RNA sequence: CACGGACCAAGGAGUCUAACGUCUAUGCGAGUGUUUGGGUGUAAAACCCAUACGCGUAAUGAAAGUGAACGUAGGUUGGGGCCUCGCAAGAGGUGCACAAUCGACCGAUCCUGAUGUCUUCGGAUGGAUUUGAGUAAGAGCAUAGCUGUUGGGACCCGAAAG
């Protein structure tokens, strides 16, 4: 925000007049391109899936995604990336079920 | 609970003064195979971080890449002029860019560039841009001021804001309470 | 210049002369003074007879 | 030198032998075996708190 | 173990006396002047 | 401290008095106002000095005050406080 | 008794007294904003560029007013800042 | 009693260093310490020096934190000196250091709880127990000397070993 000019509280620190710094594209260090999408999508179709992903599926279809994504963390081991894959694998079933 | 039993290591430095000496000599001849260049480059004024020590400034490691673009001139040709460019320092303080700024400017103008073909005019050598380009602690106040006193009581103000930031979140609570209450 | 005076400032930064603690060291001189001279009761003898 | 008088394979010849029990040098067939060692009263040994 | 004087023949060596024991103890009055200081702290220190 | 010498002078009829410290007067810049009072001491630490001169009094030695007051008459010695070293 | 405690404030701030505050102005300018105590023309006194955090209030100032600027101040020593006619301005 | 001693010469055992501490001397003094380094040099010397940093100048609380003048920096008692009277003796006056005691100020603990307020934030004012190398006109910093303690082979030689 802008510093309150005294020594505590909220906002606390001096008050200097501020500048925006370009933002430097090595933040950009994650972001997806069309071209590294579409060969990301012809290896999944030639390559399928992994079995540990097969069991997720048929936990997605059967006992419940709470029970998959413990299953997916288990084997991942971090609830972010059993959070990824689990939506990842409900992408891939409505894609090769509904639409 | 436990002592040191052995034996320590000994470090002694009987060859302090011919180092001196050493590094006196190293500098000269630095200062004969790149005559008649200074020794050092020009480097930026900066913040010190911390709150120990943000109350002064201090040599940096190189201007940055915008400080070299508003000065007029490119990081590759700033390089080979003498100027040290440090790429990973970002600027978020007017003060500082616009010191910065003016140190480069002052820097071009105060040094003649010999061109890479023609006759050398005749030109001495000085040692250090350091010397020649000194960093100055920023004015902050004027020595004498009047009196403004509105009997807001810096210490109550202290208080109050000690005051705020330990009942922030409770506050916060009870404004998504009152959100929540139809 | 190099080591100040009264009126001028030594070149070495904040330095200045050591001071005396006594003003003259001639103190003979201090002991015959008129004050303490007619301040001191009569002095005995150097030299102390004999008796027995 | 930190290793004069120090450089010497010798021992004790223990206790019970009629001798002092210096540490003397083993071995044979020179003057040197069987003469005193390491110390400071010994010839050739180390000086008591040798200079550092 | 045979014990044997350090006096005579058997004086000042490093090898083996006449004793033909496989176990023999050289003794010594600085030895003896020692074990009587030995035994009489041990009497002490108890 | 001249602190502690203005202190002493303050006392009802010591104030021309001559202020005697067998050892070093020290200066103090907690006081603001020194009277104007004559020292006799042993050492005068540089800031002591100058603000009894700029008080308007004098700086002398042992010697000058055996002279001056052969008797030490009308003189007040001091000493300073000791337990703070510890 | 907290065990293994590690404190986690301004870690350094180093403390004055008003009897000291006056040693911040030099010895040129002392007499004269003594002799002279105008509210229109009071001597700022910037105690963090002097090397200290906050200010207490321990000794007795003249009545000269005086501009100080600080980081953190106690009550008292603002109290006798304020009773003399200056200000502390709060800084950061 | 035991142990050492045939005789002579030369050698032969409380040392250096680090970190703490007392005492003394010296410098400066609310400060103090030039020697990491830079300058300079008749070149390991001597001479000069910027910026930092340590210790000291503030304590207290488990901590968040708060943080040392009602007053002639208080009263009472004692008190070296000095002052007045006193030709002498004696009495007063003023009182340094220091000591005892009763108070005051800071921090901590427990109560009262108001002026103000986004209604529960703030703790004004007034009380009681103790407590601290606390405040109450600073005493420290540095270097040397003799020394003490501890660790380094640690006064010298000698130990049943892994």
């Amino acid at each position: 925000t802008v510093k309150t000019g005294i020594a505590i509280g909220l906002n606390k620190g001096k008050k200097v007049t501020s500048m925006t710094p370009a933002p430097k594209i090595s933040y950009k260090k994650g972001a997806a391109s069309n071209r590294t999408k579409f060969v990301r999508s012809l290896v999944r179709e030639i390559a399928g899936l992994s079995p540990y992903e097969r069991r997720l599926i048929d936990l997605i279809r059967n006992s419940g995604e709470k029970r998959a994504r413990k299953v997916a963390k288990k084997r991942l081991g971090s609830f972010t990336r059993a959070k990824a894959k689990v939506e990842e694998m409900n992408n891939i079933i409505a894609a090769s079920r509904r639409h | 609970h436990f002592r040191k039993h052995w034996q320590e290591r000994v470090k002694v430095h009987f060859d302090q003064a011919g180092k001196k000496v050493s590094r006196r000599n190293a500098r000269a001849t630095r200062a004969a195979k790149i005559a008649p260049r200074p020794l050092d480059l020009l480097r930026p004024v900066v913040r010190a971080p911390t709150v120990k020590y943000n109350r002064k400034v201090r040599a940096g490691r190189g201007f940055t890449l915008a400080e070299v673009k508003a000065a007029g001139l490119t990081a590759a040709y700033a390089r080979t002029i003498g100027i040290a460019v440090d790429h990973r320092r970002q600027n978020r303080n007017q003060e500082i860019f616009d010191a910065n700024v003016q140190r480069l400017k002052e820097y071009q103008s105060k040094i003649i560039v010999f061109p890479r073909n023609g006759k050398a005019p005749e030109a001495e050598q000085v040692l250090s841009a350091a010397a020649t380009f000194p960093i100055a602690q920023p004015a902050t106040d004027v020595e004498a001021r009047a009196v403004q006193d509105n009997g807001e009581s810096a210490f109550r103000t202290l208080r109050l804001a000690r005051s705020e930031k330990k009942f922030r979140g409770i506050r916060e609570k009870r404004a998504r309470e009152k959100a929540e209450a139809e | 210049q190099v080591w100040g005076s009264e009126t001028v400032a030594s070149s070495k930064v904040g330095y200045t002369l050591p001071s005396h603690i006594i003003s003259t060291s001639d103190v003979t001189r201090i002991i015959n003074s008129s004050e303490i001279q007619s301040a001191i009761r009569p002095a005995g003898q150097a030299t102390q007879k004999r008796t027995h | 030198s930190e290793k004069a008088g120090h450089q010497t394979s010798a021992e004790s010849w223990g206790t019970g032998r009629a001798v002092a029990r210096i540490p003397r040098v083993g071995g044979g067939g020179t003057g040197r075996s069987g003469q005193g060692a390491f110390g400071n009263m010994c010839r050739g040994g180390r000086m008591f708190a040798p200079t550092k | 173990v045979t014990l044997v004087v350090a006096s005579g023949r058997n004086k000042g060596l490093a090898g083996r006396p006449k004793g033909v024991k496989g176990k023999y103890k050289m003794v010594d009055g600085v030895m003896k002047n020692e074990q009587r200081a030995l035994r009489r702290i041990a009497k002490k220190h108890h | 401290s001249v602190s502690r010498i203005a202190r002493a002078l303050k006392q009802e009829g010591a104030a021309n008095k001559t202020v005697v410290v067998v050892g070093t007067v020290t200066d103090d810049a907690r006081i603001f106002e020194f009277p104007k009072t004559t020292v006799a001491a042993l050492r005068f630490t540089a800031g002591a000095r100058a603000k009894i001169v700029k008080a308007g009094g004098e700086c002398i030695t042992l010697d000058q005050l055996a002279v001056r007051a052969p008797k030490g008459q009308n003189t007040l010695i001091l000493r300073g406080p000791r337990n703070s070293r510890e | 008794m907290r065990y293994f405690h590690k404190q986690q404030a301004h870690f350094w701030k180093p403390v004055l007294n008003l009897d000291k505050l006056w040693t911040l102005i030099p010895e040129d300018k002392r007499d004269q904003y003594l002799k002279s105590a105008s509210k229109e023309t009071a001597p700022v006194i910037d105690t963090l560029a002097a090397g200290y955090g906050k200010i207490l209030g321990k000794g007795r100032i003249p009545n000269v007013p005086v501009i100080v600027k600080a980081r953190f101040v106690s009550k008292l020593a603002e109290e006798k800042i304020r009773a003399a006619g200056g200000v502390v301005e709060l800084i950061a």
